[PDB]
């Protein structure tokens, strides 16, 4: 079963490395958007930055689905009992 | 001349040139609309 293992090592890369990718990308426009209307009306921030933590959790589910993943497979690899 | 009953005119002399929540959305820029509206204000003081 040698081409398997260290192969799996490429897999749990594509996972935490794809997840990183967007999850900051998505927070560069969402946080972006949420300082341009922070420094024009400082008075709707205290709703504001509640509004972007209901965004945070459907921004990052997926992502931290990826990255669950990503450990099991690191050790408690699967794909290694199938031989 | 101003109207200050129906029986007496006052002279007078007004200076016309030189003169916190929220913030409003400029469709086209600010100073355009700025120096659109000073010059609207000054032709009403004029006419009233």
């Amino acid at each position: 079963m040698e081409t398997v293992v260290g192969l799996t090592a490429i897999a749990v890369a594509l996972l935490i490395g794809l997840g990183a990718l967007g999850t900051a990308i998505g927070f560069g426009l969402l946080g972006g958007k949420f300082l341009e209307g922070a420094a024009r009306q400082p008075e709707m921030v205290p709703m504001l930055q509640v509004k972007m933590f209901i965004v945070a959790g459907l921004l990052d589910a997926v992502t931290m689905i990826g990255v669950g993943i990503a450990l099991f497979f690191t050790f408690a690899n699967p794909f290694v009992g199938q031989i | 001349n101003k109207f200050v009953n129906t029986m007496t005119q006052k002279p007078t002399v007004e200076q016309l040139i030189p003169l916190h929540h929220w913030d409003y959305l400029y469709e086209p820029d600010a100073k355009s609309l700025l120096d659109g509206l000073l010059v609207r204000y000054v032709e009403s003081q004029v006419y009233q």
